[PDB]
């Protein structure tokens, strides 16, 4: 139901420091 | 192969269990 | 982990460590799917050729970690094992094939911050996801190298081609498997090592913003060495098996 959202980045709407380099993969 | 090292951990309190 | 770094706080919340009674030893690692189930490899638990074969009562799981020796009072919950299932087909014989073991914890845990359990994959997400070129996120306190790190180790890797898998390696590869690492001219390195078994390999949904546990720490030889890849179980592959396990239990 809430899988997969951490309570410290995404349900804050914050990222952590290397997230951004999976989505730049899927491309 | 398949994937302890040993380098020693703090012992876990009874009340933890 | 090699050539990863310290994880973030409550990163990787779903990471959890397979320990040993007695020794006190860390066995594997493993993640946190519901408030009750922990999936793992199921050579973490039995593997005969070693000698392994443990039962509930030789192991406790300790969920919430970051440190990988101190006992993290007032944030790492442990819990004992009501019951442990190894998949009947998981091939220790030859080649891991099917290297999956799903474990029903005593007693629900509470989550945190710090603990709180990843998605499993639907046909969907593993379809638009598992392609060669995209990365993936490994965890684990094992081997630094082919010592031991004192917190969580994490390193992003790309999904690597099944041919390309193939002939890196001599063992007979499976539809149960995939390979994930850099190539020896792609300028990065990184890879799971010993210790790292059983534990996650996830990846980020594009789609929702989730993170889904499309992989599982399973084999390798040796650790980052040029022209070799590790080898993860393909979670979505068997979800069949785990869905099963827990409808029945």
């Amino acid at each position: 139901a809430d899988c997969g959202l951490r309570p410290l980045f995404e349900k804050k709407s914050l990222e952590d420091k290397t997230e951004r380099e999976l989505l730049e993969s899927y491309i | 192969x398949p994937x302890g090292g040993g380098g020693d951990y703090e012992p876990i309190p009874e009340e933890a269990a | 982990i090699v050539e990863g770094s310290d994880a973030e706080i409550g990163m990787s919340p779903w990471q959890v460590m397979l320990f040993r009674k007695s020794p006190q030893e860390l066995l594997c690692g493993a993640s946190l799917i519901s408030d009750r189930w922990v999936l793992t490899a199921a050579h973490c638990l039995l593997y005969p050729p070693w000698d392994k074969n443990f039962t509930e009562n030789d192991l406790l799981v300790r969920i919430g970690k970051h440190s990988r020796t101190r006992y993290e009072r007032n944030i790492e919950k442990i819990s004992m094992l009501e019951k442990i299932y190894i998949h009947p087909r998981y091939n220790w014989r030859e080649n891991l094939d099917r290297d999956i073991a799903l474990m029903k914890l005593k007693k629900p845990v509470a989550f945190s911050d710090y603990i709180h359990p990843v998605c499993l994959p639907d046909r969907e997400t593993a379809a638009s996801l598992l392609q060669a070129g995209y990365k993936g996120r490994v965890t684990g306190w094992g081997n630094l190298k082919e010592g031991q790190p004192s917190v969580l180790q994490v390193v992003n890797l790309p999904i690597v081609e099944r041919p390309v898998c193939k002939d890196s390696t001599r063992i007979r590869i499976t539809d149960n498997m995939f390979c994930a690492g850099y190539k020896p001219d792609e300028g990065k390195r990184g890879d799971a090592c010993e210790g790292d078994s059983g534990g996650p390999f996830v990846m980020k949904s594009p789609f929702n913003n989730r993170w889904y546990q499309m992989g599982i720490v399973s084999w390798g030889e040796g650790c980052d060495r040029d022209g070799k890849y590790g080898f993860y179980t393909h979670v979505f592959r068997l979800k069949k098996w785990i869905q099963k396990v827990i409808d029945q239990f």
